[PDB]
């Protein structure tokens, strides 16, 4: 459980459903039976989203 | 060769004793780093974020903990450009009071000054005001001093406020607790503690950047004992 | 060193695989699962051409002590890639 | 991120949003994805090396200015990134404040008050919508006299901070988690291996790769505090070694 | 290239959202109608050649002009709004000249193409000026630091060049200067080079028949721009028409 | 008023002077502190008019913390140099301070003696005032080659005893300053060796020459 | 683009004055009042900071009322932000005007003076006028006892009793009927002048940290310029209660 | 409409539209040949008058007794160019007394105009100038626009139509050389009637003269001094 | 004012300067630099009066600190010189200085340039100068031949500076040379705490 608050910088409430749908999609290639924690961790990497604070814009 | 562009008003007042571009300002710092000052007692005690959210971080000198003379240091919430101008503008400022006086601007004197370019950004056309607001230490009377410097120019005077990421919350939750009475080890343990509650993720010491102000001067401290107070305190 | 981009990289080590099963036995064996495991990375056309080089290291294993090693290989394959590939190759 | 709404003349004007931020600024983030240009950036106790790709349009070139990495100062060197056209501007801009350095404290500069510097002048555009900021990024390398190499990397806007290692270009937060796992693993700095690792990284990210002629790397060594560029041969060394480094 | 006549050009500090205001995409786009000016450096100078628009027969050299001497060792060859040009040709003539005062010796090309591109990038800047609306290409022989062309746009780059070409067909000329090899030329053969290429990529839509006025700063004119000398003249204008056939 | 020495033990700088601030040539103080702490690691002896020494000293003081703060890295002494250079230069004469700048600096340890015009020169032992002389002919007895931090306060209490002895202005206390890359002392008394005192006895008179006839207390 | 906006700053609007000019009021009316009473031997200045906070520390203590000089007090009425730059320009000319004159310093001439400058703004230079409405108080030989009131309009007023800031309509009246034309003395003016600040807030509960009082009383041969601490503000807030009864009694 | 007003808005081909308005408010303006020998300059300017009973203006404006200069466009842009113009020559004359060519002055005055295309929100000009001018050489004349562009010929003509003036200007190019004062004015009569329609041809009074030169100071001819340059004509050459 | 010498190989320079800066009549620092940071690449030999060369030798460093960047490193060396000769122009008389300025630019070979207190520039062989130069000159000048070859400038050009200390009132104790190439300015001390004289007369 830690991990996965870890990874993404940015994430939002409904940005959760979508990295779990980005997960499933590598992993159904895989052809799993579970969901690693390999999956979830790749799918944070992309869409990960702009590091908005330190250019300008929320800060 | 020569430049125009803007240079009518910009700012419309709004009826709420502030205007409207002003106002929006404000939440800019709010969406800014999570910082935290409360005065101890026994010296005034700054902490700030020191990420950027990156999370690569090796400061040792590249500090947003800034002394700007012997007993006055500025930890900030907002914008980084905004925030160097100040920065150097606090220097002069500070000696520009050392040549006259030979002790630097008390804390009430640094903000006038400050507070009146601030306020020049937003009359004057083809200019924004900062996106800045400044914790500002300071012993000067024989007592540690903190006043809080908003983005408009606006002063409103705090023994404890909190900047950042839930501002506004942060300031209630000080103003009940807001200690006294400290011992320089339980100035940064309190501190540390109420950094905890506005910063959220890992704090282990290249997170989060702590200073203290105290009778010997103010210095900024080393990422080894910020870790020490972190761990020690529930 | 990098993945060279998938495709790239990919041509070459997918022609080398095609030869290295057909040619010899013994020594065949243990060049096929290293240039087997280099093909592995693409999600692409690669995973048609590995399971035809996997039924060449089972056999080939069999008559070694390698055999319950053979075994957990292929079984873990068919799983993995259910693939674009025939009939005559999947039974 | 945000368009803004307006309320003063807020839509052609870098003043105020809801969101806090500065659409010249934001514009100005646009302006390096224009140039194509991006830099991996990696800090060491042997060495700072800042390594970016280098712009061919044709054959016909004198490297002079084609080039990205910049002389700032004798000491530290610099790359901008972004559009090439921004970046000369500031670079011009810079070296006048450089020299005027020169003047005041009399020698080589750190690396934490040349970043500074720059910052402040930057917040004299940021400010404005008068003279739009200039939409570069620069990364400043070199060796802080006492504390060791720094890699610093300002934006558009002028903010500046220490980092492990930075990135900056069409896209910072890729490239700088790309980076990061790169910096985890910290391996032991020596000249040939903070070099690699910086190449390494700035091929894998753009997956496209290149040969050390279409790279420029700029590395202040504790061996020569001088800033100095490798050159076609001795970034070739690196990438020998690099292709046997697994 | 992106820019819309509505939005975002309607101040000349406004900053378009793409990174690249549209008013320099539009200075760049005069450029592209206008003839082909081409400078090609060689190994002991460097020979410009520009085409001098003729409407009438009662033209002298003054009209429609395109060489420029910024220095009097520096050349300027422009292409594109002779208006804005001109009047870059001006005070980039002054800033040659106060340089010189100063400095005191025939002026290092390396120098100049920063701080011309840097002033060409202040005028998109600022809301008083709107950008160039020419690339001009810079081109010396001096003994300081030998044979020099840069091109500036009027984006704001500067890049360095052996030899480039601008007109109606910039890529066409460019690798036709590729395929021969200047290091075997010496500024005597280069001559002949630059002539033809003016002939054949310039497309007459809006000529009528253009007369080549070429200039030298080479062996022969000793490290200032002067016109070209006859017998190279000569030379380079039988070799143009021969390309042709 | 302000005659300066310094010595080199093979580090940075001891800077040594006699104490007493002078208004005129009629002293305003016996002995008070006269070399001075800029803001918190360089430290300057002075010469000649005192005055023009205190002023530079003063906006250099300012330009040195903006570089010490962002770098944490020491305080630059050829940034001091530089603003003293200019402003002396520009009328080619204005005011003399004759200045021991003493820091160690971010990279080399370096020492500079400002004169009364312009200078961009480095040497690593400097002696001002008129009496430079007396203040070297300690230290070229005393030290020869190498001499360690103890020793170079030996020579530098030598150094302001001579100054006291050559001109009466000078008085009293030797006042030692150590100088470093983070140690700056400043202590008054180093060595107490004389000083100026009130009287034992005491005559004054009253009301025998004393005249008086209102009185009120505003505030 | 600029010349397809309006905010008729510089510009004459339908009305026959300008916009920026009208808002400025608005937001003086959201914003902490302040009042100037007229005393027989002083005159004394109070009012509402613009913290609405429960916590100050007091860093400066003045957040509202600055003493600009020892012959001369200001109150601010508007929002913080302009005042700081005022502050500054009034420190310069109450003391530059002193040098020469060696006489205290005329509240009716400071107040002309400085309205200029609110107007120059407005009519040119393309700058919005201050937000910010300046009470001053102050004595000079030639009128007596003075209190004028300073507006982002360069409108000046010579009063006895007046406040601006906060419900100012009523603020006025209540100083009127309270206190008519030289009726009343200095410490009994200091309590009137909290009773009104209790009625009139942007927001309720008038304490120590939400007040401050300064006044100008003529001491033996100087005239004295205080802002008081808040200890004895309290005394006065006590008075205050006191002072509820007796005006209407 | 607003977006043909700002002077920070183009056409696809890279026109700024003010320039473009610009270049046509000369060609609204009266039509003015300016010829060149090796001797001599000559303007001929068409004139224009309010009312019978009124003498017409001079388009002739006097600057110095070698150089002259004439307009065709508006007076009042003209008038400031005209205070520009006679600055920079009597600079000249006093600081290195040479009697300024042609050639250096237009391309000054180049720089000038280009000014307000680039400013926002500030018109280009529109007037056209033939500037005359006589220095140790010979004779040129140059015109100037209200852009930067500037025309060395030997004989131009601008206004309405002026491409067929240009026409005869042509044909005796040559001659214009070889031909004395007198001549010079008479062929310069000749193309001016080319520009206004061939109903009509010149009269005395709407002609005014201007004649430059070193083996002559300046003169301008009015409405009835005209007379003894204007004989010698043909009626409408097509 | 210490005598300043640039004396000529074909490639690099070599300069030889004596030591005393001076406080009027007193010699007020004899452990001084005689070529202190005029750029980073860049060397001039100074002497003469502190001040004379200071101005200069600053203003050198702020437009060669432009020169050199924008070019690409190595400045040029007729471009420093005439920087100097601006400072000059002003003080026309009032400065006694003269600077010899030595390098290796872009240019091309080995150049040599006196920068005069007059204003003037020029490019020549060797010269020596300061005020005291017309009290060396012969001792210049028979050392100084065609292409004067290096291991022969190191002893003429140390011998002409131990010339200048012995015979100087405005000489002093340590010779300090100078030599110039293209990776940075190199000094060296040769002593003469240790007895060297220029042989007493009767």
């Amino acid at each position: 459980l830690e991990d996965y608050v870890a990874r993404p910088d940015k994430i939002s409430g409904a940005d959760i459903n979508s990295i779990c749908q980005e997960s499933g999609m590598l992993a159904v290639r895989e052809n799993r039976y579970i969901v690693l924690a390999k999956d979830f961790e790749k799918a944070y990497k992309t869409v990960i989203k702009k590091d908005e604070q330190e250019h300008e814009f929320y800060k | 060769m020569a430049e125009r562009g803007y240079s009518f008003s910009l700012t419309t007042f709004s009826p709420s004793g502030k205007l409207v571009q002003i106002e929006y300002a404000l939440a800019a710092v709010a969406g800014g780093a999570p910082s935290v000052g409360i005065k101890a007692a026994n010296g005034v005690v700054l902490a700030t974020e020191k990420k950027q959210k990156s999370i690569l971080y090796d400061e040792r000198s590249v500090h947003k903990v800034e002394p700007i003379t012997k007993h006055i240091g500025l930890v900030y919430s907002g914008m980084g450009p905004d925030y160097r101008v100040l920065v150097h503008r606090a220097r002069k400022l500070a000696q520009q009071y050392y040549l006259v006086y030979q002790e630097p601007i008390p804390t009430a004197q640094l903000v006038q000054r400050v507070a009146s370019v601030m306020q020049e950004y937003t009359q004057s056309g083809g200019v924004r005001p900062f996106g800045v607001s400044l914790l500002i230490c300071g012993w000067n009377e024989g007592r540690p001093y903190l006043f809080q410097s908003d983005p408009s120019g606006a002063y409103f005077a705090w023994k404890a406020t909190a900047m950042g990421k839930n501002y506004v919350n942060g300031k209630t939750f000080l103003e009940k607790r807001y200690n006294e009475d400290l011992e320089l080890e339980d100035a940064i343990h309190t501190a540390i503690l109420t950094l905890k509650e506005s910063f959220e993720g890992q704090m282990t010491e290249d997170n989060i950047e702590v200073g203290i102000c105290n009778e010997a001067g103010f210095r900024r401290l080393t990422p080894t004992e910020v870790r020490d107070y972190l761990a020690a305190i529930a | 060193r990098r993945s060279q981009l998938k495709q790239a990289v990919a041509k070459m080590v997918q022609q080398c695989c095609t030869y290295v099963e057909e040619i010899t036995d013994l020594p065949v064996k243990l060049r096929l699962i290293d240039t087997l495991r280099m093909v592995t990375e693409g999600k692409i056309y690669v995973e048609i051409e590995r399971a035809r080089l996997t039924k060449t290291l089972a056999t080939i294993k069999e008559q070694n002590g390698d055999v319950k090693e053979a075994a957990s290989i292929l079984q873990e394959l068919q799983v993995e890639t259910y693939g674009s590939m025939e009939k005559k190759e999947r039974v | 991120m945000s368009r803004g709404s307006s309320a003063g003349f807020d839509r052609h004007i870098t003043i105020f949003s809801p969101e806090g931020r500065l659409y010249q600024v934001e514009y100005a983030f646009k302006a390096i994805n224009q140039g194509g240009l991006t830099s991996v950036a990696v800090r060491g106790k042997d060495c700072a090396v800042i390594v970016t790709q280098k712009k061919v349009p044709d054959k016909l070139l004198d490297s002079s200015t084609v080039t990205h990495l910049f002389k700032i100062t004798e000491n530290i060197g610099c790359v901008m990134t972004g559009m090439t056209a921004d970046s000369r501007s500031q670079v011009q801009r810079a070296r006048y404040e450089a020299a005027n350095w020169k003047y005041k404290y009399g020698y080589e500069i750190p690396v934490d008050m040349l970043c500074k510097r720059i910052a402040d002048i930057s917040q004299v555009y940021t400010q404005n919508a008068e003279m739009r900021p200039l939409g570069c990024c620069m990364i400043l390398i070199g060796i802080d006299e006492e504390q060791g190499p720094q890699v610093y990397k300002c934006d558009p806007a002028g903010y500046y901070c220490g980092f492990k290692a930075t990135a900056a270009g069409v896209k910072q937060t890729e490239s700088t988690s790309f980076l990061e796992k790169k910096v985890k693993k910290k391996f032991d700095w020596t000249f040939e291996q903070t070099v690699e690792t910086a190449i390494t990284c700035l091929s894998t990210v753009l997956s496209i790769d290149f040969k050390p002629s279409e790279i420029e790397v700029g590395v202040v060594t504790v061996e020569n505090p001088k800033f100095r560029i490798l050159t076609e041969a001795e970034i070739d060394a690196h990438l020998v070694a690099l292709a046997e480094r697994d | 290239m992106s820019s819309i006549g509505t939005g975002y050009d309607l101040s000349a500090s406004t900053f378009s959202p793409d990174g690249r205001v549209f008013q320099v995409e539009y200075a760049m786009k005069a450029v592209e109608n206008s003839s082909t000016a081409i400078g090609i450096r060689c190994k002991d100078g460097v020979v410009f050649g520009v085409e001098k628009l003729v409407l009438s027969k009662l033209y002298e050299e003054g009209s429609n002009k395109r060489l420029f001497n910024v220095d009097r060792h520096v050349g300027m060859a422009v292409a594109g709004l002779l208006a804005d040009a001109r009047s870059l040709a001006d005070i980039a003539r002054e800033e040659a000249s106060n340089f010189r005062s100063n400095f005191g010796y025939n002026i290092p090309l390396k120098h100049l193409a920063d701080r011309v591109a840097m002033y060409v990038h202040a005028y998109t800047l600022y809301s008083a000026v709107r950008p160039f609306g020419c690339s001009f290409m810079l081109g010396s022989y001096s003994v300081n630091d030998g044979a020099q062309l840069y091109m500036i746009d009027p984006s704001g780059v500067s890049y360095g060049y052996w030899g480039c070409a601008i007109g109606k067909a910039r890529q066409a000329a460019k690798t036709e200067i590729e395929k021969l090899q200047m290091k075997e030329m010496t500024c005597r053969d280069v001559v002949k080079e630059v002539a033809k290429i003016i002939y054949i990529v310039h497309d007459e839509v809006k000529d009528k028949a253009f007369e080549l006025e070429l200039s030298w700063v080479g062996e022969l004119t000793k490290g200032r721009h002067e016109i070209v000398p006859k017998d190279v003249r000569e030379e380079a204008e039988k070799y143009a028409k021969e390309s042709l056939k | 008023t302000t005659i300066a020495g310094v010595v080199y033990k093979d580090g940075i700088v001891l800077g040594a002077d006699t104490r007493a601030t002078e208004g005129m040539v009629v002293a305003d103080k016996n002995c008070s502190k006269i070399h001075f702490i800029s803001p918190n690691i360089y430290c300057c002896g002075a010469g000649t008019a005192a005055d023009t020494d205190m002023t530079t000293q003063l906006i250099s003081s300012n330009l040195e913390l903006h570089s010490l703060t962002t770098g944490r890295l020491p305080r630059v002494v050829t940034a001091n140099r530089m603003l003293k250079q200019m402003l002396f230069r520009y009328q080619g004469y204005i005011g003399a301070a004759l200045v021991l700048g003493g820091v160690d600096v971010t990279g080399p340890h370096l020492y500079s003696i400002y004169p009364h015009g312009s200078t961009d020169k480095l040497p690593y032992v400097t002696m001002g005032s008129g009496s430079l002389a007396a203040m070297a002919v300690f230290e070229d007895k005393f030290r020869p080659d190498m001499e360690e931090e103890e020793a170079k306060k030996l020579v530098s209490e030598a150094i302001a005893a001579g100054i006291f002895n050559d001109l009466g202005s000078g008085s009293n206390i030797d006042l030692c300053v150590i100088s470093k890359s983070k140690l700056d002392f400043l202590r008054p008394y180093s060595v107490p060796n004389k000083k100026g005192t009130r009287f034992g006895r005491y005559r004054c008179e009253k009301g025998t020459t004393a005249v008086l006839t209102e009185k009120v207390t505003p505030l | 683009m600029s010349r397809r906006y309006d905010s008729r700053t510089t510009i004459f609007s339908p009305e026959g004055r300008l916009y920026q000019v009208e808002y400025a009021m608005e937001a003086i009316g959201h914003a902490g009042t302040c009042l100037g009473i007229l005393a027989n031997d002083g005159v004394l200045l109070a009012a509402e900071r613009r913290n609405i906070h429960k916590l100050l520390d007091e860093v400066f203590f003045s957040e509202k009322i600055y003493k600009l000089n020892e012959d001369m007090a200001c109150s601010v009425a508007g929002i913080t932000s302009d005042a700081n730059v005022l502050t500054n320009e009034l420190r310069l000319i109450a003391q530059r005007y002193l040098l020469q004159y060696q006489e205290p310093i005329p509240c009716e001439q400071l107040v002309t003076a400085l309205c200029d400058i609110k107007q120059a703004y407005t009519q040119f230079g393309g700058k919005r006028p201050f937000g910010v409405s300046l009470l001053y108080i102050g004595w000079d030989k030639h009128y007596g006892f003075q209190l004028y009131q300073s507006d982002p309009s360069g409108n000046y007023g010579g009063w006895k009793a007046t406040c601006i800031g906060n419900n100012s309509a009523a603020a006025v009246s209540m100083l009127k009927q309270d206190y008519k034309e030289g009726e009343m003395t200095l410490k009994s003016a200091l309590a009137l002048a909290v009773k009104v600040l209790n009625k009139t807030m942007d927001v309720s509960k008038l304490s120590a940290e939400k007040v401050e009082i300064a006044t100008l009383t003529r001491e033996n041969g100087k005239t004295v310029i205080r802002v008081l601490k808040q200890k004895e503000v309290e005394q006065l807030i006590k008075k205050h209660e006191e002072e509820e009864a007796k005006a209407e009694r | 409409n607003q977006y043909d007003n700002d002077v920070t808005v183009w056409s696809p081909q890279g026109r700024i539209h003010q320039i473009e308005y610009a270049m046509e408010a000369v060609k609204q303006g009266s039509a003015t040949v300016g010829l060149k020998s090796k001797t001599h300059a000559v303007l001929v300017a068409l004139k224009r008058a309010q009312s019978e009973l009124a003498a017409h203006q001079k388009k002739i404006l006097h600057v110095d007794n070698h150089i002259g200069i004439s307009i065709a466009g508006l007076t009042a842009d003209a008038r400031l160019l005209c205070n520009f113009m006679r600055q920079e020559c009597l600079d000249s004359r006093f600081v290195f007394d040479r009697p300024l060519p042609v050639s250096r002055l237009v391309s000054l005055i180049g720089s000038k105009t280009q000014i307000p295309t680039q400013r926002y929100g500030r018109r280009p000009y529109g007037v056209g100038l033939l500037i005359a001018g006589y220095d140790d050489m010979g004779p040129h004349v140059f015109q100037t626009c209200p852009s930067a562009n500037y025309f060395d010929c030997r004989a131009m003509s601008i206004g309405a139509r002026s491409q067929s003036a240009r026409t005869y200007l042509e044909r005796h190019m040559s001659e214009f050389m070889q031909c004395n004062l007198d001549e010079l004015v008479k062929h310069g009569l000749r193309a001016l009637r080319e520009t206004l329609p061939a109903e009509q041809d010149l009269t005395t009074k709407n002609v005014s003269i201007g004649i430059v030169g070193k083996d002559l100071e300046f003169t301008i001819y009015d409405d009835d001094d005209v007379s003894p340059f204007l004989d010698g004509l043909e009626e409408r050459p097509q | 004012t210490t005598i300043m010498a640039v004396q000529f190989d074909g490639g690099v320079v070599l300069g030889a300067d004596s030591r005393t800066t001076t406080g009027s009549y007193i010699a007020n620092r004899v452990t001084d630099k005689l070529t202190p940071i005029h750029d980073h690449i860049f060397c001039c030999r100074s002497g003469s009066a502190a001040d004379t060369q200071a101005v200069a030798d600053a203003v050198t460093y702020q437009l060669g600190f432009h020169s050199i960047e924008l070019n690409e490193p190595p400045l040029v060396h007729t471009a420093a010189s005439l920087f100097k000769e601006m400072c000059y122009r002003y003080r026309e008389d009032l400065m006694a200085g003269i600077i010899i300025a030595g390098w290796d630019p872009q240019e091309g070979g080995q150049v040599y340039s006196v920068p005069m207190g007059g204003m003037m520039v020029r490019q020549s062989f060797a010269i020596g100068g300061s005020g005291s130069s017309y009290i060396y000159g012969y001792v210049d000048a028979t050392y100084r031949e065609g292409m004067t070859k290096d291991e022969c400038l190191q002893f003429t050009a140390n011998a002409l500076a131990l010339a200048m200390e012995r015979d100087g009132s405005s000489g002093g104790v340590i010779r300090l040379a100078a030599i110039q190439q293209s990776g940075v300015e190199r000094q060296v001390l040769l002593g003469d705490q240790i007895p060297k004289v220029t042989i007493s007369t009767l």
